[PDB]
């Protein structure tokens, strides 16, 4: 399917990393590792499944970072009394994604905490 | 000036309720009072707030519900991956969408938490 | 006593190692959970004027093997913690004991040149009930320097509370592992961080 040492799945390429690094390092190395790499993305039960047996069966890791992430300030939060906030009393801090290989679960994480990834990029 | 149990300012009228209660219930409650969760505009109403939180629950062990959430249709509200991938299918062990005065640093922060936590909250008229 | 193994952290550091007391960890388990204890143990220069160790087990309450001021042999410390008892209650309170770490360990500190390191070895999650002052406890040791090492064990580590403690400082690095067995491996990649984090003798 792919090429030595990544993991085919249905059109993609999966490799798990035990090195531990940051989430936004974590995800600039799957770029400029693999052309079109990136840090993981889950777009299915199955998909996530695949990734958790491969990241715990072959390498026993627990979390792993994904490609998911955002700030306070790109999503719609709203009041209820009708206010618009710009009173922006929220940390300006991105929340980011790890995955857990156990039951596959996302769980918010701090971005800047070294933790094991997975890279993926299309054949 | 608005019932004795309440505080007035800035033509508001607010309170904390000890009770706990979800996020979604905390605000029907506000709107039974003809108000609705607290809102804040000004760093002004925000320390008044806090200082209104901070005297009536006094232990800081309980976050209290605020007038803020996230109207996002997903889990996060995030809605591209790195890869560009549309965020279709999800799966946070527990979302956060509703906010409230964070009590591990005295009222002052706001933190997202699991709507449907039962926390004691604040109205506001 | 001299250095068993080549890794042979000699800096001023004392450490904590608490050790999960819940039925999440089968007896087996949890020994090889204590002969983790040992193994640091055995890359330590275990001394007062070194590295000081102590050793609690953690359940309903906590209950101390070995405390700072244990002046013993080496040897005869670690031969204690291979000799934990079992307990395999139902719950083991990391709130209970870093309260305890933080109220009774680390009370006062006396020995302000060496760094405070608490490795927390833990498998289970405690009722949401008995986290009410949780992060209380874990900002108290951040007060005190008291460094906080969670590491997750097994599929019932608290992972939330773990995240809640690596969020406190960076330097409550933590570890995730599959199972007990994860502690052979990684078992040194701990000892250099937490060595790391422990000062020089002058």
């Amino acid at each position: 399917g792919c090429l030595p040492d990544w993991s085919s799945y249905k059109g993609h390429c999966y490799k798990v990393f035990k090195v531990e690094k940051t989430w936004a390092d974590a995800e600039k190395f799957c770029k400029e590792l693999v052309n079109g790499g990136h840090l993981m993305s889950v777009n299915s039960r199955e998909e996530g499944e695949f990734i958790s047996k491969l990241a715990l069966e072959k390498m026993r890791i627990v979390l792993v970072w994904i490609g998911l992430s955002h700030f306070w300030r790109i999503c719609p939060l709203r009041w209820t009394d009708g206010a618009r906030l710009d009173y922006r009393a929220l940390s300006d801090e991105p929340i980011c994604f790890v995955a857990e290989s156990f039951h596959n679960k996302w769980i918010q994480w701090t971005c800047n905490r070294k933790k094991s990834f997975v890279c993926k990029y299309r054949v | 000036g608005c019932l004795p149990d309440w505080s007035s300012y800035k033509g508001h009228c607010y309170k904390v309720f000890k009770k706990v209660g979800t996020w979604e219930d905390a605000e029907k409650f506000c709107v039974e009072n003809s108000g609705h969760l607290a809102s804040i505009d000004s760093k002004e109403e925000a320390d008044f707030v806090t200082k209104l939180a901070s005297q009536t629950l006094t232990k800081f062990v309980y976050d209290a519900w605020i007038g803020l959430r996230d109207e996002s249709k997903t889990q996060q509200c995030s809605p591209q991956w790195t890869d560009g991938s549309s965020v279709v299918y999800e799966n946070v062990d527990e979302p956060t969408k509703c906010f409230g005065l964070d009590v591990h640093t005295e009222y002052r922060t706001w933190t997202d938490l699991p709507c449907g936590e039962k926390n004691p909250f604040i109205c506001k008229s | 006593e001299p250095p068993l193994h080549d890794f042979y952290c000699s800096r001023l550091l004392d450490l904590v190692f608490l050790l999960d007391g819940s039925s999440r960890l089968s007896e087996a388990e949890f020994e090889v959970l204590k002969a983790f204890v040992v193994d640091m143990m055995e890359r330590l220069r275990i001394s007062q004027k070194w590295v000081r160790v102590a050793v609690v087990e953690y359940h309903d309450g906590s209950h101390a093997y070995i405390g700072l001021k244990d002046r013993k042999r080496p040897s005869e410390l670690r031969r204690i913690a291979s000799q934990v008892k079992y307990a395999g209650s139902q719950v083991a309170s990391t709130s209970e004991v870093l309260k305890y770490t933080l109220f009774q360990i680390f009370s006062k500190i006396d020995r302000p040149e060496a760094s405070r390191i608490a490795l927390l070895l833990m498998a289970s999650q405690e009722p949401q009930r008995m986290s009410r002052n949780f992060v209380r406890y874990v900002q108290g040791l951040k007060k005190k320097k008291v460094i906080v090492i969670p590491v997750g064990i097994g599929p019932h580590a608290n992972l939330k509370q773990i995240r809640l403690i690596e969020k406190q400082a960076p330097e409550n690095k933590a570890f995730v592992l599959s199972s007990v067995d994860e502690l052979e491996q990684q078992r040194d990649e701990i000892v250099s961080y937490l060595c790391d984090l422990a000062p020089e003798a002058p």
